[PDB]
RNA sequence: GCUCAUUAAAUCAGUUAUCGUUUAUUUGAUAGUCAUGGUAUAACUGUGGUAAU
RNA sequence: UUGAUGAAUAACUUUUCGAAUCGCAUGGCCUUGUGCUGGCGAUGGUUCAUUCAAAUUUCUGCCCUAUCAACUUUCGAUGGUAGGAUAGUGGCCUACCAUGGUUUCAACGGGUAACGGGGAAUAAGGGUUCGAUUCCGGAGAGGGAGCCUGAGAAACGGCUACCACAUCCAAGGAAGGGCAGGCUUACCCAAUCCUAAUUCAGGGAGGUAGUGACAAUAAAUAACGAUACAGGGCCCAUUCGGGUCUUGUAAUUGGAAUGAGUACAAUGUAAAUACCUUAACGAGGAACAAUUGGAGGGCAAGUCUGGUGCCAG
């Protein structure tokens, strides 16, 4: 029945918007199934996921954040061998900035989330894996990901 | 849609186009009109192509298979089922009536000559307003005349000059489709002629000489019209 | 059971048939299910079922009735020959 | 089929006139003046070029 | 007077057609070969007419204006004739020839927000004159210009340049024309009509359903009864006070009804969704558990502030 249907549809709109609402847009997907979805469905999120249009907030401009894309360790595997497996290990950390500028002198302190406060030791930026093309669409060869 | 084809504004949007052929497009009524909308033979559109193509109906003694098929004035429509046969003839109120006639009845039809002029090797011919050329005519056969048909062939059985007191059928105009059996023929600056008619009350009505349609004489009709 | 009523007769030879407007009394039950009326205006003449067919019934409201148009063929055949494809399927 | 730039005897409305014209389709008429000629497209068979059609 | 009759030659052509077309009937004569002959159609095809058109055209009928009286011959204006061009008329075009045209009866010119107007067309069975539909008029498909097919186009879902964009390249070349949105790319050809060789196939014509509650409407959240226990409940009054009465219960309790949901079929439809109809369930408070808004007091081994004890705030 729609009429069933429909009627739950407004009792979550108007229960999500009592906590949200901006001008929250909440949509509906079909059906997981093929281990897909339906390409209107897709296009329709990755539609209003482009026009989003975020505001900055305020911890966020006061912090220096990153995520982090890929962890290394940089231990001596020599190390390892004679210490055996006690050691605190040199981590080399990977990822993007965000926020308010980190300051490149080492030492600042810095805490992973569950981990403990830390700092830093070595700092280097690179060319990012995922640039920003340099009223036309977007060439298929740069559209990219980085994994 | 028309005035005379008696329709309802109901029952779908579009109206069902005539047909090229023999009668002039506002003057014809398609046989989609005529089958499933007043005579109520079929529903659907497309029972009428079931009996078309089953060959049920007979126009004018031919086959005629054409859903928009365009009937007009005068016209001897022979259904072979029933053994029944019908013949257009226009109503005063300003729209077409479907009439009972007999098997006598259906064997001749009334024509309007339109044109006469001598064709080629010398032999004349006349034209009739459902476009039925006929060789060899009578030459007292002359313009505006009515001309009955022999529908077993295309032959001339009898003729009617047009001359003042005798009963005429109007096909145009505003006064369109009554008797009225003539005053006389007036003459005007461009023709414009207006052969003038007055009805069983005796009323003077107008319209064009173009429109006239001799129906018989002064008294007696050629054909039977529906009376009511 | 069902009690049946026939109004506006009305034979059809172009197509072989007889139409009809049926007028279908519901005393209790809750409609009439085609079929079964397929069934009784077969035996109420000859026709052998499927040379019957009923369409139009739209229910008098709050039961109790239901009014449509009936068309009953001859020579069975016909029926693959002048009914649409969406009635050869009911 | 969509979009941009405003016309006062012009448009439009009816009316003729087409013996002033052209018309695929529609319909109606209508012709007395070698058991088989000669060609012809390809597909295909295989070789290649060209960043590419 | 009555009737009745009349009013092809000679040549030419980048020689067109005169059927190397199809279906039913299978018959007739003699030198008997599968010979000779022979019926009804159908389709072409020439020309004519017809209609669907299209092109010009006749005539009558538009809003304001003299603070526009002359206008036109100042891209022919009026006409004659001849040629051309065209489907054809034609000053359409050009030669040559005449000086005319419209006008106080308003020519011509100007204003028109000409979203205003057309009975173009039904419409509203009392909303007082409401509705919808159709018609505007012109131009364009990056800009100019020239062309080709076709009954129809001076066609941008064609070609050739030019001007300007703009994409692919291995640098030799190749190729291409904005539209919706901001401050559903679902189902269907049934109905409808259209298209076609045409019952069939097809139409993002057309209909169905989705995101789109703004606003506005008719319900429901409970009916009904017994028993028990208490004696007090309400009204008016500025104070004293007065008035009147079967009223009250965080009390037990009995059945009987029902849709808000839940849930089979049938109907509907092209198929559904939905409505309609209809079984099967489905009410006792922690339920199938509506809110917003106002008025008013009370409580502590509480806190704070003031005070001429125990109070006032």
């Amino acid at each position: 029945s729609q009429s069933t249907l429909r009627a739950s549809k407004k009792r979550l709109k108007h229960r999500f918007w009592t906590e949200v609402y901006q001008g929250a847009k909440l949509f509906y997907l079909s059906g997981v199934i093929n281990g897909r979805y339906p390409d209107r469905e897709i296009l329709n999120l990755s539609r209003f996921i482009s026009v989003m249009k975020f505001r900055p907030l305020k911890w966020r401009n006061e912090h220096p954040y990153m995520l982090a894309d890929r962890f290394t360790d940089l231990t001596h595997p020599e190390l390892i061998e004679t210490q055996g497996l006690q050691i605190d290990r040199k981590v080399a950390i990977y990822g993007y900035l965000h926020g308010t500028p980190l300051p490149s002198a080492p030492g600042t302190r810095v805490h992973i989330a569950g981990v403990g406060d830390f700092s830093v030791a070595q700092i280097e930026k690179l060319p990012d894996p995922c640039p920003t093309p340099f009223r036309k669409r977007l060439d298929d060869k740069d559209k990219l990901i980085y994994a | 849609a028309p005035h005379h084809w008696l329709l309802d504004k109901l029952s779908g949007c579009y109206a069902p186009r005539p047909s090229a052929g023999p009668h002039k497009l506002r003057e014809s009524l398609p046989l989609i009109v005529f089958l499933r909308n007043r005579l109520k033979y079929a529903l659907n559109g497309r029972e009428v192509k079931a009996i078309l193509m089953q060959r049920h109906v007979k126009v004018d003694g031919k086959v005629r298979t054409d859903t928009t098929y365009p009937a007009g004035f005068m016209d001897v429509i022979t259904l072979d089922a029933t053994n029944e046969n019908f013949r257009l003839v226009y109503d005063v109120k300003g729209r077409f009536a479907v009439h009972r006639i007999t098997d006598e009845e259906a064997s001749y039809k009334l024509g309007k000559v339109k044109k006469v002029q001598l064709g080629k090797k010398g032999v004349p011919y006349v034209v009739t307003h459902d476009g039925r050329t006929i060789r060899y005519p009578d030459p007292n056969i002359k313009v505006n005349d009515t001309v009955k048909i022999d529908l077993a062939s295309g032959k001339i059985t009898d003729f009617i000059k047009f001359d003042a007191g005798k009963l005429v059928y109007v096909t145009g105009g505003r006064n369109l489709g009554r008797i009225g059996t003539i005053v006389h023929k007036e003459r005007h600056d461009g023709g414009f002629d207006l052969v003038h008619i007055k009805d069983s009350l005796d009323n003077t009505f107008v319209t064009r000489l173009n429109n006239v349609f001799v129906i018989g004489e002064q008294g007696k009709p050629y054909i039977s019209l529906p009376k009511g | 059971a069902v009690t049946i009523r026939t109004r506006k007769v009305i034979s059809n030879p172009l197509l072989a048939r007889k139409q009809f407007v049926v007028d279908v009394l519901h005393p209790n039950r809750a409609n009439v299910s085609k079929d079964e009326l397929r069934e009784k205006l077969a035996e109420v003449y000859k026709a052998e079922k499927d040379a019957v067919s009923v369409f139009g019934f739209r229910t008098q409201f709050g039961g109790g009735k239901s009014v449509g148009f009936g068309l009953v063929y001859n020579s069975v055949a016909e029926a693959k020959k002048f009914e649409p494809t969406y009635r050869l399927v009911r």
